[PDB]
C-alpha cells in the first residue's frame, strides 16, 4: 500500500506570554492510513485533556488532524508533541519552540 | 478503558469448526482474560492468562457462550481493564434444521421489502437469520407457536446490495440459548435493479417444434459480464456475456434437447458481485409444441 | 446538505 | 469572491481492532461544518460550526439517515474491493469519497466534484462533464461498467446541480459574518543567527481566513522562491490560519530582503522588512 509518514508542526494559537492562557496545537498531516498516535507533551508527560479535530483529507488523500490542550506557558516548563504511526519505528517527539 | 473483543472468522459457528476470539487493548493482542456473562468477575479455565487469541478449535457445545475480555492494566485499582464489548459464540448444529422460504420470493426488487420466515414442527424458542459472510451478525426472534409448528418472520428491506447474499435461519431451544440447530437449507436472496434491463430472445424463435433448437438470446449496450437465464416456476442458468460487433453484450443459452419450454426472463450481473441483478427483461413465452 | 445515494456499489 | 461546499468521507475496516468505521465531515471553504462518526455511541450528523446550530430537527434527521446509509453501504464496499484485488481479509483497508461544489459571487454552479480513492490511491471520478467516469485502473473499469448501467452519473449531476448548490448558497447566507468576511493575516519578521555570517528571516502571518496565502521573499526584488522555506499553512485551532516563510541571509544584508504578503483580506499586497 502507499504509506505516507506523517508533517508535524507544533505551536500555539497566540503568541506565546508566560503566564497567559493560550492553546497548544499539534498539527499533523500528510499521512497515511489514518490511524495515528498523538500525545501533547509537558516536561515529558503526556497531558490529559487533549481534544482533536475530526479526521480529514487533503486533495491527494492524506490525512491531517489538529490536537490541541489549553495551557498557560512558563519559562520553566518545555512542551513537545509525541507522534506515532506505522510508518515510524519509533515514536517521533517535536519540541515547541517559542522563539520559532 | 475497555478491550475490543471478536471472534473470527464468524461467532455463529458449526459445531467441529473453528473460531478465534481476539482481544485487542492497548495496542496489543495478549494478556488478557475472559469471562463468561453468567459467571461475571470469574475468569474461565480458572483464570488463564491468554498470552495470545484464544483459538476454539474444533469448537463443541461448550464453547458457546456470551464472552468478555479484560486486559492486563499493570498501575490500576484492579491491575485490569473494564469488561469489553460482549461477543456471543453460537455453536450451530445441535438439532434438526428448520426450514426458511422467502415472500413472495427471493428475486427481490432494489428499495423494497421481503419476509424470510423460518419455520419448524420442533418448538424451537427462538430463531436466528443469519446472512453468510465473515463478521455477521444473526438477528434474533421470538418463536411463534400455531398450529404444531413455531415460526418468525424477519422483515429484510429496503433492499440494498448489502443485504443480498445466501441467507441460512436456526432455532434454539429454552434452555441452551447459545446452542443453534443445524441450518435450514440456504436462500439466495437477490436484489435486482436499478441496472437497466436487458433484451430476451429466442432463435430461430419461440415456438419449437419437437426434435428441434431453441436457443435463448439475453442482450444489453450495458457491459453486463454474466446474463442469468431464469425460468417460471422452474431451472437457473449462468453464462458468460460476449461482446458483439454492434457493441451489445450477449450470452446465447442453447435449450433442448428436450426442454418443454415456459415464460422465461434474463437478468444482467457483474464480476464479483454474484445476487445484484438488473432489472428483468421483459418475458418471453417458448412453447415446445 | 450531504448526497443521498440510494444502493449504490463498488 | 467563490465558493466552495466540500463532503469528505472516510470508512475503514480494521480487522481485531474495531467495528469498520465510517466518518463524515462537511466542509464550506475552510470552514468545517458537520461530522458524523459511526464509532460514536448512538451515531448522528452533528454540528461542527455555530451557523448551521439553528438549522431544525429536519436537517439533522434527514443528515444522519443519510449518514447511515452510507455507512452501511462503505462497509460493504470495502468487503467488495477485497474481492475486487484478491487481499486478505485480515488487513486493513481505507476507501475515501469526496464531492462537492464550486459556485462564483452570483452563486451560481462553476464545476461539480466527485473524486473516490482506495488506500490513498486514485480509483474513480466524475469527469468535468458530469456524466462520464475515468477509472484508474481495472479494479475500478468494473465500478465504471457498474455506474454507467445504472446510471450513476445522473444522480450525481442532478445533486450537483441542485441540492449542492443550493445549500451552498444557504449556508453561505447563514454563515456571512464568518464565511464571506475575508480575515487579514496580522505580520512581522523575526531574525535568528545560525553561525558568526549567516541568519534566518522569518516572515509571519498569523490569524488570517481564508487559507489561501501568498507569501515570498524577495532580494532587491527577485524572488527567492528557490531559496525560501515555506511551511504548510496550519490551523489555529480558532478557525484561522497561519503561515511563515524563512530565508538564509548573509549577515549584514537583511536589509536587501523583504517579505511580501498577498492576502484576500489585504486591499493591497503588504511589504515587510527586519528592523532591529
Ligand atoms: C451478553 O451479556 C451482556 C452482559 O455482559 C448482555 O448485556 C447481553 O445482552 C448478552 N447477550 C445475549 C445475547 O445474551
Ligand atoms: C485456529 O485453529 C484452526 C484449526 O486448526 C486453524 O485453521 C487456524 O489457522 C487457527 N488460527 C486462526 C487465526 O484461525
Ligand atoms: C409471515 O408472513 C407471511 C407472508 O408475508 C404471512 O402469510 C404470515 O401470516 C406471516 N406470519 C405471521 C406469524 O405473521
Ligand atoms: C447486435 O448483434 C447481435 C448479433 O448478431 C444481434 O443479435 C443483435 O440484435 C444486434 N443488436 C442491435 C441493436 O443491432
Amino acid at each position: 500500500m502507499i504509506q505516507r509518514t506523517p508533517k508535524i508542526q507544533v505551536y500555539s494559537r497566540h503568541p506565546a506570554e508566560n503566564g497567559k492562557s493560550n492553546f497548544l496545537n499539534c498539527y499533523v498531516s500528510g499521512f497515511h492510513p489514518s490511524d495515528i498516535e498523538v500525545d501533547l507533551l509537558k516536561n515529558g508527560e503526556r497531558i490529559e485533556k487533549v481534544e482533536h479535530s475530526d479526521l480529514s483529507f487533503s486533495k491527494d488523500w492524506s490525512f491531517y488532524l489538529l490536537y490541541y490542550t489549553e495551557f498557560t506557558p512558563t519559562e520553566k516548563d518545555e512542551y513537545a508533541c509525541r507522534v506515532n504511526h506505522v510508518t515510524l519505528s519509533q515514536p517521533k517527539i517535536v519540541k515547541w519552540d517559542r522563539d520559532m | 478503558d475497555k478491550p475490543f473483543l471478536s471472534a473470527w472468522p464468524s461467532a455463529v459457528v458449526p459445531r467441529g469448526g473453528h473460531v478465534t476470539l481476539r482481544c485487542h487493548y492497548r495496542h496489543r493482542f495478549n494478556n488478557f482474560m475472559l469471562y463468561k456473562e453468567d459467571r461475571i468477575h470469574v475468569p474461565i479455565f480458572h483464570g488463564r492468562l491468554f498470552q495470545e487469541s484464544f483459538n476454539m478449535s474444533p469448537v463443541t457445545t461448550a464453547h458457546a457462550g456470551n464472552y468478555t475480555c479484560r486486559g492486563s492494566h499493570p498501575h490500576s485499582p484492579t491491575g485490569w481493564s473494564a469488561a469489553s464489548n460482549p461477543v456471543v459464540i453460537m455453536v450451530t448444529g445441535n438439532h434438526r434444521k428448520p426450514s426458511l422460504l422467502a415472500h413472495p420470493g427471493p428475486l427481490v426488487k432494489s428499495g423494497e421489502r421481503v419476509i424470510l420466515q423460518c419455520w419448524s414442527d420442533i418448538m424451537f424458542e427462538h430463531f436466528f437469520l443469519h446472512k453468510e459472510g465473515i463478521s455477521k451478525d444473526p438477528s434474533r426472534l421470538v418463536g411463534q407457536i400455531h398450529d404444531g409448528v413455531s415460526k418468525a418472520n424477519f422483515s429484510i428491506g429496503p433492499m440494498m446490495f448489502a443485504l443480498a447474499g445466501t441467507y441460512r435461519c436456526y432455532g434454539s431451544v429454552t434452555h441452551t440459548p447459545y446452542q443453534l440447530s443445524a441450518p435450514s437449507d440456504p436462500l439466495d436472496i437477490v436484489v435486482t435493479g436499478p441496472y437497466e434491463k436487458p433484451s430476451l430472445s429466442a432463435q430461430p424463435g419461440p415456438k419449437v417444434q419437437a426434435g428441434e433448437s431453441v436457443t435463448l438470446s439475453c442482450s444489453s449496450r450495458s457491459s453486463y459480464d454474466m446474463y442469468h437465464l431464469s425460468r417460471e416456476g422452474g431451472h437457473e442458468r449462468r453464462l458468460p456475456a460476449v461482446r458483439k460487433v454492434n457493441r451489445t453484450f450477449q450470452a446465447d443459452f442453447p435449450l433442448g434437447p428436450a426442454t418443454h419450454g415456459g415464460t422465461y426472463r434474463c437478468f444482467g450481473s457483474f464480476r464479483h458481485s454474484p445476487y445484484e441483478w438488473s432489472d428483468p427483461s421483459d418475458p418471453l413465452l417458448v412453447s415446445v409444441t | 446538505a450531504s448526497l443521498n445515494l440510494p444502493a449504490v456499489s463498488w | 469572491g467563490s465558493h466552495s461546499m466540500r463532503y469528505f468521507y472516510t470508512a475503514m475496516s480494521r480487522p481485531g481492532r474495531g467495528e469498520p468505521r465510517f466518518i463524515a465531515v462537511g466542509y464550506v471553504d475552510d470552514t468545517q461544518f458537520v461530522r458524523f462518526d459511526s464509532d460514536a455511541a448512538s451515531p448522528r450528523m452533528a454540528p461542527r460550526a455555530p451557523w448551521i446550530e439553528q438549522e431544525g430537527p429536519e436537517y439533522w434527521d434527514g443528515e444522519t439517515r443519510n449518514m447511515k446509509a452510507s455507512a452501511q453501504t462503505y462497509r460493504e464496499n470495502l468487503r467488495i474491493a477485497l474481492r475486487y484485488y484478491n487481499q486478505s481479509e485480515a488487513g486493513s483497508h481505507i476507501i475515501q469519497v469526496m464531492y462537492g461544489c464550486d459556485v462564483g459571487p452570483d452563486g451560481r454552479l462553476l464545476r461539480g466534484h466527485n473524486q473516490y480513492a482506495y488506500d490513498g490511491k486514485d480509483y474513480i471520478a466524475l469527469n468535468e462533464d458530469l456524466s462520464s467516469w475515468t477509472a484508474a485502473d481495472t479494479a475500478a473499469q468494473i465500478t465504471q461498467r457498474k455506474w454507467e448501467a445504472a446510471r450513476v452519473a445522473e444522480q450525481l449531476r442532478a445533486y450537483l446541480e441542485g441540492l449542492c448548490v443550493e445549500w451552498l448558497r444557504r449556508y453561505l447566507e447563514n454563515g456571512k459574518e464568518t464565511l464571506q468576511r475575508a480575515d487579514p493575516p496580522k505580520t512581522h519578521v523575526t531574525h535568528h543567527p545560525i553561525s558568526d555570517h549567516e541568519a534566518t528571516l522569518r516572515c509571519w502571518a498569523l490569524g488570517f481566513y481564508p487559507a489561501e496565502i501568498t507569501l515570498t521573499w524577495q532580494r532587491d526584488g527577485e524572488d527567492q522562491t528557490q531559496d525560501t522555506e515555506l511551511v504548510e499553512t496550519r490551523p489555529a485551532g480558532d478557525r484561522t490560519f497561519q503561515k511563515w516563510a524563512a530565508v538564509v541571509v548573509p549577515s549584514g544584508e537583511e536589509q536587501r530582503y523583504t517579505c511580501h504578503v498577498q492576502h484576500e483580506g489585504l486591499p493591497k499586497p503588504l511589504t515587510l522588512r527586519w528592523e532591529p
